[PDB]
This record gives structure tokens, C-alpha cells and sequence, in this order.
């Protein structure tokens, strides 16, 4: 899951 | 399952696909949380670290919640490490679960937008038996556990102590919306 | 089970008894077994009967049993307490738990025992479980203490003792045989021959 | 086993069984769960007690983890329908539906002996809602609809507000007889006399 | 369980009586729990018992049941209707499924309820299942929605109500006060002393 | 089903269940197992024979594999305490608490018939000890002090020393109806 | 399950009586089923009741069962050799094991058998277990030759044989008909 | 047992297809059998953020949550998820094809969807006030449930509130008339 | 346990389990109850078959009691989808939605070994319908709508009247391979 | 499922499952219940560990609510008898048999988690004590001498008065990190 | 149940093994847990395994067992003093029946105990289980009692004991500490 | 239940 | 109990 | 069952 | 159990 | 069973 | 199944 | 099974 | 866990 | 465990 996770 | 592909630069490498994830720093707790599903967490948090204690991890949670002591020691395993853990709720974070996704490093909790929080105080099944003088000294523990729960979640949360007691009392369902404005994650991650 | 039957020849009848029954004519009332709600509230019942029968005639509570539900046994204890009639109890085989708390709740002078029963006294137990939010644990553990703290009070004022002694001696499993029993003051005598 | 007493008549020396006996004396017991079959027997008994005298008090015996509320309704609305006061007196235990029928009789004569326990809170149901989200509501919204109808109605029984009750309930309150006449569940604890 | 023996008085002799008995002299006739064939067929067997006893006298049925069994209430329905005397019917406790229709039937005037009654009406509903060729599911399917269809044209007469309401409202469980049942026409008059 | 007979009165006929029958005869019965109920009514008819007569003796017919010991002392403890003498017989088998009951009998009025068995052992507990240490030697003591006590009360039934009933129960002891009437147990054996 | 009443008209007055109650004004008791302490005792029961109805009359015990308890067995035994009235045994449908020892038992001359009855005599058997140590193991192992031994001594005496002939003929179970029975010496007449 | 097909490398059957893109949500919804199918979303997407993702759906239904975290990853991934109904797609399986993206989602001709409202499986129990909570989230889930179903299906509201009031199956004609899927794959 | 095999290709020696041996033949089988896991393993493989080459001719025996409808059909579609030719062979036996399948395998390409068995019925549910009237009335009428179905395409795959099919699957009706054959169900015996 | 991680260094690179990755950097772990499994396996790596290097500290996590006295021993003279030092950190808990292990670490080495829990208490059994009074004795004398070896042991690892230990572990006694740390059973506690 | 995977260096090469045969390799064999037909032939798999790498180094059989099965317990018994290695024994946790039996069958002078060791000794005990014609019962009743006594014969030997003593100490549990064990002949060293 | 029933 | 219930 | 029993 | 029990 | 029990 | 799912 | 499948 | 576990 | 086992 980016941004931002990562 | 499934089997992965990884073509590094050191050469071509079959993966479980967790395992996969776990090299871009993405840990999972998913489902209830046992002794065993929580110190898989613990060793994957320190081995992530040791790889590289600057970068951030990413700690995916869907969990209904499980065990407080198994629970505490991904707390303070995330609390520990030099590593900011970054906390992500996809599905659910109920109790113990929401208190972990609570815990992620301020400003890196995260939600995808239909996952659902749940907070309560500490419940036993099973029950406490046998002599009073024993079940006082139980009651005892509990009462001192939801004590400190709540100190925690209130601190996590940016909120007072006396609303984490009330809003605790029983079984509290947020969407992530309602979670955000409590305190309890940062951001809700659409796109 | 069978039950025998038994004739008492009166004199304006001869009548049939099962013999537990023609035992309640002369003011014996047994407590056997575990103390639960209907085999408690039955001696009740026949504390009330015997003492429509006769306010004055001493009515002889005999006991042979482990205990029970605390609720069901206080229903006996009060009814022994308001009732006119003096309440002999005599202990046959063992009295423990809520059934060493009736015995010693006879009437002082009349509380007796066999010369090999048994008597036992501890704190309050439960079997099964506290569940289950903290907040409800909490609410049934202060329950049990205030049970515990009662019963020990009033076992106090049984044995002519001090609270302290019994919150010392009924931290854990004490049996008693019928001497330590009237030493300790839950029983006035020992029965002879 | 239930003991059988000797009552003399006119004509017709009769063998009772000790219930049916003290029944005679307008006493009606209540013990264990309230069931349908429990309280429908209640019922039976205390419109056969009008019949016998209309005017004369009834006694109401009750010892009781609680039960069926619709049940203990069919007892509720008897009492209140009949001529007869129906006196309450709780020995052991009134909890849930038990204090909630005790908490119900003729106001004056609702009595409890010294070491009964009292106990009321909101409804509980065992077993669970199954399935569908329009038959869970309907079955959660009359829950509801249940517990603030029971709480009204031992508001009006204690004189205090809903509110009060509301919060009294919420979760397990035990009370000793004391506390549960300061409550208003009671108006006299019994010793002797 | 055990069941009180009451003393009737007559010309000159006496009868013991279980109270059930007892209250059947008064042409009281009771359906409490579930409702099964050996539980309808002893009402039925009452019922008939009563008009012999007196063709013209009212019969009073009194009900707490939840329901059961539809072919086995029906047979108390056809019972209640075919015999001379009214069928007075009072719901006490609660009246759901086929309790409710059993009340409903009483002789229009006379359907009664407690003020604390509970009322739940709805469609028909098995347990068990439907297991087996697709023949079969179909043909016991069709007999179940005859079933729903005639129930809710009789619950329509009885409450005097447009079909459509029935089926509108007994669409999933609906529960009413003793005050919406007769708003509803299922019952003509709450008791109150 | 037991059957019904007819009794010999010198006031009428009256029928009876045969067993109530037989104690009009002053007969009592202990058949199996030895429970609080099984005993509280051998209890009740040894206190209802006294009534009747204070001086006729009582025939106490033991067959019975044991059981309780509390159960067992209020018997043992109500034979001693009226005065009718009590007779012990055993038919079929006095074991345990059954043996203990049988030599319990008035000395010269214990008997058996020739094909009977007598018992003698030890204490045992079935279900077991939990939990808590200091609860499991509270209740190993309270256990000895039964052993010994057994063992000293049927000393004085055998005329025998304790430490001959401690040598005697260690396991388990069968007897021969003539074998036990040499122990002391029994003091006739029926022809 | 149901058991008729019976109406007797015994001069002048009328009395009503179960069908066994019936049988039992005749001095006939049935031993039915498998023999427990209970169904024994019962047994045992009727006996010293006909007896002291009428000491001089023969009684007439009709046995169908399969067997059963030992103890249970050896206390009718005891009680048939010990009352003053010689007790016929009758076969119906089968005695096997103790049903066959205590048919054996009858007075001899009034040991009878119906003509397809079947009886049945083996060694004593146990069901469960002796699990213990090997000290407890070999006390009962004594004890169950003990009671073989006495058995088919027992049954040599019953059966005017050899023991010798018993220990083989009782080493498995062994199946006779009403002839064979009385040829053996274990009934005297067929029916 | 799952057959190993060979590729220089051998994989089990399933790998195999997951390499062309493929990922199949089979059986109940758990939180194991979702994250599974998250994970692998999430992993195409690494592999090529640009290509579509195709999810084959033949699922009795199961967990809400479970199903939300399955949505979630589908709604934020890059990548277009396309959705096909093979066997069957009810009720959170019906949710999730339906969920697709819009023009890409897909039915074989026998296939069955199913809609309905949220159920319990097993019991509420416990005190009053813990059921009406319970009860509440439960509207809550049909409340969302429905509105995201019509926003799916690009209808009023009201629609799905009538028409998932009861157990409502539909041929592959049928959801696609109803707005729930897009084409029938007939070769 | 499964029998290990090895196949030579050229650079080859590969090990094998003896079924991803056949696999490689084009060859799938369905064995056993028809479940979601068991139908969709199935359609794996048919789909992988396409990628290999989707002009030769896939072999799917079956060896089935049967099992779920929607199952089956998830690879009754997979069939029909796909270019290759599937030829269907039943050994053993091919009984409801596995009579379905076999039936259902390319015209001219459907067999069966001699002594195989085949049985046709209409649609059973195991287990029961519960509660409410609405909601049985609703799971009848999807029953029926499956019974149609399933006799209508079974019609057209044994090119009979409807009819025909409704009057012999009212009750099980059990075929020799000679009376499937005679009756349209399969083309030729081995 | 454990996940699968790549050791880098200097021997190229190896795949580990991820406790075996930590066992590499003498990282043992106790999780969940003490088995004979359980323990001999820990006694299998502090064995292996001593020989890959004797004089390198070993460190052992625990998370335990205890289990088998027996088993928890082999670990134990295993700790005390190898050249390392073994230091001990307790995540989540370490209860019963789990605290002892804890307390019994190098001197120094001892530590906990801000948020760990510890229990101390006297010896339980489950499952009963029975049969007969000879044995039950035996059994119960042991579990006492269990019970003084535990107190006599914690006490010398606590550096406490035996005295403070008995009265200590009677009944179920709950600690915090900081309470077991000023108790003398850890060292320090690391935040 | 997850077991530890370690790496062995050596003479060309670099080896990956479970703990426990990385242990074997060390001539480290494990008893632990319940003695059965399959953990005792799978011990005595590993001593023979032992002694056919080199007949003359010891090996080291560690025990940690509650006991069970006299038959499978002779097996390895029978095997240690038939092969040519030494067999040093050492009881880590407990030694108890069969286990205890084992453990004081080491090589006299290399039987060992760690300092917390429990060892117990009793006579032989047969499960509940028991059916049959008094005949049966008497052949198994004598044969429970053959078992006893060459148990009591070996046990003396092992210990340098009277037989006497064995038949008196072993008529019910008796539990001893390591130093109790090596008092009595059981063991010869505690290990510190 | 009188009056009315009965 | 009297007075007064009973 | 006589003669003779009974 | 007189005296005194009565 | 006499003489004499009775 | 292409086209288009792939 | 050849000829014809395969 | 370093400093110091390691 | 040596010395010496090994
Ligand atoms: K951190
Ligand atoms: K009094
Ligand atoms: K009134
Ligand atoms: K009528
Ligand atoms: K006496
Ligand atoms: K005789
Ligand atoms: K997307
Ligand atoms: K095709
Ligand atoms: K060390
Ligand atoms: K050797």
C-alpha cells in the first residue's frame, strides 16, 4: 500500500 | 503457496509469497493472536531490523485479537527496535489487534478506507474457579491490566484517560473514519 | 429407591408411614447430601410444619452432608434462627462446608455429633467459571469476598471465636474430628451410647 | 422424596404431602428457575387461593436464580389481578425475574429474611440471534423494548426513576437484604417475632 | 415435577384433586409450552369433556405458549369451533405462532389478555429441512405456502383485518403488547384487576 | 418390581413390600454400594427398630462391595450408640466399608454363611488430588489419619493390635468366611 | 413395562396381586435376567419369607438366566442349603454359568428341566480389569483360582462326579441340552 | 494434490497461472484465503503496475471484513482488476465480482451469482446492551453494503435494499441485465 | 503416495509424479466427488492445456459420483470455452453432474471403457430447507430452475426431446456404457 | 508457516526459516508450554550453541506460562552447567516454571520488556492424585519436596530470604517488570 | 513442531542438519518422552548406526523419559550390551521405569545424572486393561510376576545391590534425587 | 381470571 | 414467618 | 409346572 | 440419638 | 437365617 | 479466458 | 486408452 | 534485543 | 555434557 506504507 | 519468482541481481529465486513480501519489510498479523502467530511477528520485526535499522517496516494487521502477554510483545518489540513500524489496518483491528494498529509509529498508522476498528476492556472466557482468595488475586490482575490498557490507548490515541474508560466500557466499533478522528491511525489510504 | 414403610399404631388409627416421614412425627429432619434450592427448601418446609405442630418441642436437625449452594443453606439458617422452637443439630458421617455452618448454627448447648463424623470448614469456592468483561469479574470477585468476610463473622459468633481465627483456619481445607470440633467451639458434645 | 404430614378433618384423616399441607395455610412457593411450567403451577395456585378467600392475604415464598421473563409475567399479572394482597418474602435468593416478582408484591408486605440475597440486572439471552440482519433487529429491538419495560415497572415497584434503574442494572447488582430495602425492593427484613 | 393436591368441597363429600383437575371443574382449560399433538390432543380431549359436562356454559381456555406444531393446533382450532359453548381464550405469559392463532380463535367478545402479555405473530417456518429429489422439495414446498396462505385468511377473519395486512405483517416475527394485539383485533379486552 | 405379600398380624392383614416385610422381623438390609442415601436409611430403620423395642436385637444383613466411609461411620456410629445389640451376617460379599460394618457387629452376634467373601483393604481415593501443594498435603494427612483410624477401630473388632490391621489392609485381603472368623472378623459361621 | 393384576377369590374375600406376587403365594420365586446383588438378594428375600410361611413345603425356584456375579450367586446358594425347606430348581429357557451352578443346587430328586431348555456351565471369567501393580494383579489372580477351585469342587459335589471331570469339563464353555444336563448329573429329571 | 507443470522451471499448477496474471478466490472467505488474494494482488502489481490483474471468483461467500480488506486492495491497487464468475459468485463473492473494474468484469455462461443481506452464523448473546451494539454494526454493515452495491451496480439505493432483502439468485443474463457484471464469455 | 516417473525429453531426465506425467499427454482426470477444490483444479488444468497448445485434442477422464452443480459447472464452461477438443472418457463410473461432464466432452469424442456405469437423475439437496416459507419458496424454485436447466442442455447433448431426459431422470436411471451409447450420451465404446 | 530469509555474508547466501536464522546469532527461544519436546529441544541448541563458541553469551527469549517441572529442569542444569553465559529475556510472560528459567539466568543478564509479565507460585498438579493411601502419600512427600527444592533454588536466584519466597509464592503472585526487577528475579528492564 | 536447521563445516565442504543429527554426529542419542516400539528401535537404530562409524569411541545416550513399554526398553537394553562402544548414560530431567532401568545400564563409571535429575524405580504395572477365562488371567498374572523378578535381578546388578533391597525399594514409587541415585548404585557421577 | 373469564 | 406472612 | 414343581 | 436428640 | 440372626 | 480475462 | 483418447 | 540480548 | 559425555 504505498505511498507510504510502503 | 503460491510459489514466487524473485529475480534478484544475485541470481533467480523461488518464494513463498509471504516470504516475498517480507523482503520489502511487510510483516502480516493476520487472524487471532496466539504465542506462536505473535513471536513469528517478534522475529520478523528483529530480523527486519538487522537487514537495515533505519528503513521502515510495515505492519499489516487483520485480526480479531487474541492474547494480551502475546500481544505485549510485539508492543514492545515495536516499541524497541530502532526501525519506525509503520501500521496498516486492512480488513479488521479488534482489541488486541486495534491496540498493535494503535501502536505503529505516530503519523505512519494507516487504514484502507471500509476496514473496521474495535476497542473493549479485557474479558476472560474459561472462567476463574475455585477459592475466593485466588479469584481476588486474579480479579486483581485483571483490573490492573485494563488500567494500563486504557493509560496506553489514551497515550496512543492523544485522548484523555477518562475517555478511553468510557469509550472501552463495552464493545466500540469505528469505521476508519470514526478511528482517525479518535486518535487511534493518521491516515485513511485510498489510492 | 425403595424406600421401606412403616406402621404406627395410634389408637384412634394404625397408620402407614414411608420412614423418613414417620421420623418428621417425632421432629427429626434430615439435611443428606449436597445442599441445594429444593433440598433445602424442603427442610425449611418441615422446620415451618414441625413448628405449627408444636412452638415449644425442641425439633432435632440431623446432618450428614458436604454442603452446597450458600444461598440454599442461608435459606435454612435463617429459618432455624426465627422460628420459636429450639433447633438441635446433630451431626452424623460429616458435616462440611455449608453443612458444618448449619451444625454449628444448632442451638448453643444442643449442637451435636457422633463420635466419628467428620467436619470440615474452608473459605468459599466456585466451580466454573468468572466471565466475563473485567468490569463484571470484578462486580462477582467483591461478591465472593463479602460472602467469605459474612461467613466468617458468623461462624465467629457460632464457635464463640475470634475472626481472626477463622479467616486463619478457613484459609484453606481444616477437617476437624468430632473433639477439635467441640474444642473449637462448633459443637457442645460428643455422643455416647 | 417429600415427606407425608397428618391432617385431621371432619371426617377424613388425610395424608398430605408436606407442600400441599402448607399450601392449606395459603403459602405458594416459587423455587429454582422460573419456567413455564414452574409458574404456570404459581398461577394455578393463586387464583385457587382467591377462590378458597378473597379476602385474605397470600404468601409467596420465593427462592429463585430467576428464569423465562414471559413466564414470570404470567405470575406478575396474576398477583396483581387477584383480590388477595400477595405478601412476598424472599429466603436464599430473589435474582433477576426472582426480584423482579419479589420487588412485585402488596407494598407493605414484601418482606426478605436477614441473609437473603437479592440480585437484579438487565436481560441476558443464552443461545443467540441467528440469522438474518432484518430478524436480528427485530429480535434486538424487542430485547430492548423488554428491558425498558422491566426496568419502568420495578421503578414504579422501588418509587424511583427509570434512570435509576437504567443504571442499576446495567450490569450485576447484588444486594443484601439491607440495601435492598433502602432500595425500595422491600419494606421489612424479618428476624424473630 | 410435583403438582399440590387441593380439597374441593361438594354435598357432603370431599375430593382430593391435583390442582389442574381442580381448575377444570371450572371449565378452565389450560395449553402451557409447546404445542404438540399429545399436548393438542389433551386440550381437544378437555374441550370435549367440558360440553358434555354443559353444552351451554363458556369454556375458558387459558394459553403461554410459544407455538409448535400447525397440524396439531389446527385440531384444537377445528375443536374450539365446532363444540356449542363459547371458547372464551386468555393469553397469560405469551401467545406466539400457533399460540397466538389459538388466541386469536376464542369467541369473538371474549379473547383476553393479561396486561403484561406478550403476542408474536409470523409466517410459517421448518426445521429439520427439505431434503431429497427436487420433486419432492417441490411438492412440500407447495403444501407450505397453502399453509401460509390459509393461516394468514383465517388470522385476516379473526382480527377482522384486509389480507393484505396479515401478509404484510406476518412477513417476519411480529411482536405486540396486550394493547397492539387488540388494537389489531387479535383480542377484544386486556384484564386488569 | 419387589413383590407384595401378605404380613402375619395379630390386628388384621396388611400388606407390605417384601423388604418392609422383613423388618418387621427387625431384618435390615445394606445391598451394594455404600452411598449417603444407601446408609441414611439403614440409619433411619436401625433408629425406628430401637423405638419399637429398645431391647429385641437387630439383624443387620450385610452385601455390599463398600463405599463412602462418612456414609460408612453413621451407620457404625448409630449401631453403636442404641441399645438393641446389632447382628451382623453377611451374604454374598462384605468388602471395604461392608467388612469394616460386619466386624462392627455386637461381639458373639457376627456371622456368615459359609460361602460368603469378606475384604479388607487400605483407603482409596478415585478422581484424584488437585491442585495446589499445600492442598494436596493437607488432604494426604486427613487421609492417613482415616487409614490409621480404620485400622484402630478394626483392631478392637478383630481383638487384634493396629499394627496387625496396618500389616493386613497394605493390599488388597480376601478372606474365606472360616479365614475371617480367624481373623476375628466374624465370630460364627452358619450351617 | 406393564405387569397384569391378578384377582384371587380366596374364600368369602377378594384380593387383588401382580402376576409375580401371584406366583410367589405358591412358594414359586424366578431368578430371571442376570444375576446382580439386587436380583440375588431379592432371590433371597423369598426364600426366608416362604419359609417362614410354612418351614415343612417344598419351594420352587424357576431360573432363567445367563448368570452373572458371584457373591450375588453364592448368596442365594448359601440361602437354598441353609433353609429347613427343600428348594426345587427348574430350568426354563437357559441357566448358564451361576444360573447353571444354582439349578445344579436344587435338592436332589427336584432338579427338573423344560425339554428344549439349554444350560450352560464354563471357569469364571472377568470383564474390566485388575490394572495395578504387579503385587495387586497376582492377589487378585490368586483369588480368581481360588474361586475356580471352589467352584468346580463345588459343582463335582452338586453333580455326584469327579473333579477331575468338572476342571476339564468347565475349562470352556460348555453347552447342554436338557438330556445331556441330566445325564451329566447336573438335573434329575426333564419335564 | 496439485500437478507440477513445467515452464528450465517447475511449478505447481496454480504458480503457473499466477505468473499469466491469474488469481483465484475459491471456497469460504477467511481472513487466510483473502489475505492470500491480497497478497497476490499486491505482488502482480509490483511485477507491472500497468497490466490487468484477472480474478477468478467461484465463492460461496464468508467473512465481511475478511471480504473489505479483498475490495480495498482492489480499489487501490494501480493495476485494473478484472473479475470472473466461474461455478458461482454469492453473496461476498457476488460482492467482489461485482466490485471489477467497470467493463471488465466478467460471467462463463452457468454461472450463478447470488445477493442478499448480511447474516449471523451462530448467536448474539450475552446482555442486552452488548446485542444492540452488536445489532448496530450489523445494520451498519447492510447500510454500506447496499449503497456500495448500487454504486456497483449503478442503481438507486432502494433497489438493492428490495432486492436483497431475500436470498436473490441470478443467472449470468440476469446480473448482467442488473448492472452487476458486464459481458458473458461464451468462447 | 504417488509413484514417481521419470521422463525424457532431450536435455531432459525430469521426475515426475505419475499424474503431472499425464498432465503432460493432455491427459486430466476427475476422480472422486466434484467439489469446488477438486471442479477448479480441473479447469486449471484445461486453461494450462489451451496455453501449451490450443489446437490438439485434451483428454479428461472421469472416474466421479458426482457432486456440486456450480462445481460442475465451472468446468462444463471451461469445456465449451476453450479451443482444443475436450474428448471425455469414463472409467469406472459417471454418475449425475459426472454424467453431466461426460456427456458434455466434444460430439464424436465422448467414450467409455466397457464396463463402465452411468447414471442420470434430477437435482437432489442434501441436508434441509429451513425456515421461513419465503425462503424456501425462493431455494424451490432455484432447484427447479437447475432441473430445467439441466435437463435441457442434457437434451441437446444427447440430441433428444426434453421430454425424453425429464421422464428418465425423474428417478436414478443407471446405464450400461452400450445403453449411454444407444441413448446419445456417449459416441463410442473401447 | 515460517517465513523463509536469506543469510548474505561471506559465504554467498543461504536460505533459513527465520528461527534458524536466529539461532545463528544465539538467539534460542521458549514459547508457549514446557514439554519434554519443548525442552529437550532448547537443551539440544545451548548444547550446540557452547560447541559453535564456548565463551559467546547465549540468549534466551522466553514466553512461557511454564509447564513440566521435569522438563524445565533438564533446561536449567543445561543453563547452569555450559561454559556461555546464558542471559535471559522474558516478551510477554514467564509463569510458573517459565519465571524460573527467567530468574535463573547469568546473573547481570536478566531482563524483561517494559511490558512483560511474571508469575511465581507454589507447585500445582492437574489430574489427581489416587488410589491408594500408601501411593497417594508417596506422591504427595515428593510434590512437597518439589515445592521446598523451587523455593530454596528462586530464593538463592533472587538473593532473598527463603522465608520471603514461601510466603511469596503461596498463592498466584503477579509481577510487573519493574516489581520482578525489584523483587531480585531480573535485572534490568529495557525500554 | 519446528526443529532448528544448523550448518556443519568440515574437510571440502559445508553441511546443513537438523540439531538432533547434528548431534548424532557427535555420538549423541536421545530417549526422550514415552519409551515405545518405534522411539526404541529408532535408538537402537542410532547405536548401531554408532558402532559401525567406529566400534571403539562411546557413545552417549541421553534420557529423558517417564518410562513405558518393558519389551521396546529391552530392546535397547539388550542392544547396549551387545554392541562394542561404550554406552555412557546420563538423565537429564527424569528417569523413571524403563527409563530409570536404562539409564542405570550404562557402562559402570560413565553413568551420569545433571544435578536436578529425578529417577524413579518401581514394579511393573499393567494398564487397567484385563479380560478373560481365569486361566488366561492366571498365564498373564504369572508372567507380570517373571517380569518383575528379572527386572528386580537386573536392577540389582546394575546397582551392586542385594536383591533384597530391590525387591523392598521397588514395591512402590520411589522417587530419588541425583545424589540419592548415586548413593543407592544407580548412577556414578553428578554432573556440575 | 373473573370477570369475564370466568 | 409470622408475623406477618404469616 | 407340576407335577412336580409344583 | 435421645438424650438428648432427641 | 436362625439360630439365630434371628 | 482470453479475451479479455486474459 | 488410444485410439482415440489419446 | 541489543544492548545488550544481544 | 563433558567432561564426559562427551
Ligand atoms: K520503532
Ligand atoms: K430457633
Ligand atoms: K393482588
Ligand atoms: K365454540
Ligand atoms: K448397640
Ligand atoms: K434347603
Ligand atoms: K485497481
Ligand atoms: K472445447
Ligand atoms: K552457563
Ligand atoms: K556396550
Amino acid at each position: 500500500f504505498s505511498p507510504a506504507a510502503p | 503457496v503460491p510459489t514466487v519468482i524473485e529475480q534478484s541481481g544475485r541470481g533467480e529465486r523461488a518464494f513463498d509469497i509471504y516470504s516475498r513480501l517480507l523482503k520489502e519489510r511487510i510483516v502480516f498479523l493476520v487472524g487471532p493472536v496466539t504465542d506462536e502467530s505473535a513471536n513469528l511477528v517478534v522475529a520478523q520485526l528483529l530480523f527486519l531490523e538487522s537487514e537495515n535499522p533505519d528503513k521502515d517496516i510495515f505492519f499489516y494487521i487483520n485480526s480479531p485479537g487474541g492474547s494480551v502477554t502475546a500481544g505485549m510483545s510485539i508492543y514492545d518489540t515495536m516499541n524497541f527496535i530502532k526501525p519506525d513500524v509503520s501500521t496498516l489496518c486492512l480488513g479488521q483491528a479488534a482489541s488486541m489487534g486495534a491496540f498493535l494498529l494503535s501502536a505503529g509509529e505516530k503519523g505512519k498508522r494507516f487504514a484502507l478506507p471500509n476496514s473496521r476498528i474495535m476497542i473493549h476492556q479485557p474479558l476472560i472466557s474459561g472462567g476463574l474457579g475455585g477459592q475466593a482468595s485466588d479469584i481476588e488475586i486474579h480479579a486483581r490482575e485483571l483490573l490492573k491490566i485494563k488500567e494500563k490498557l486504557n493509560r496506553l490507548m489514551a497515550k496512543h490515541c492523544d485522548r484523555d484517560l477518562a475517555d478511553l474508560e468510557r469509550d472501552t466500557d463495552r464493545d466500540n466499533f469505528m469505521s476508519a473514519e470514526e478511528a482517525k478522528e479518535y486518535g487511534l491511525i493518521d491516515q485513511i489510504l485510498e489510492n
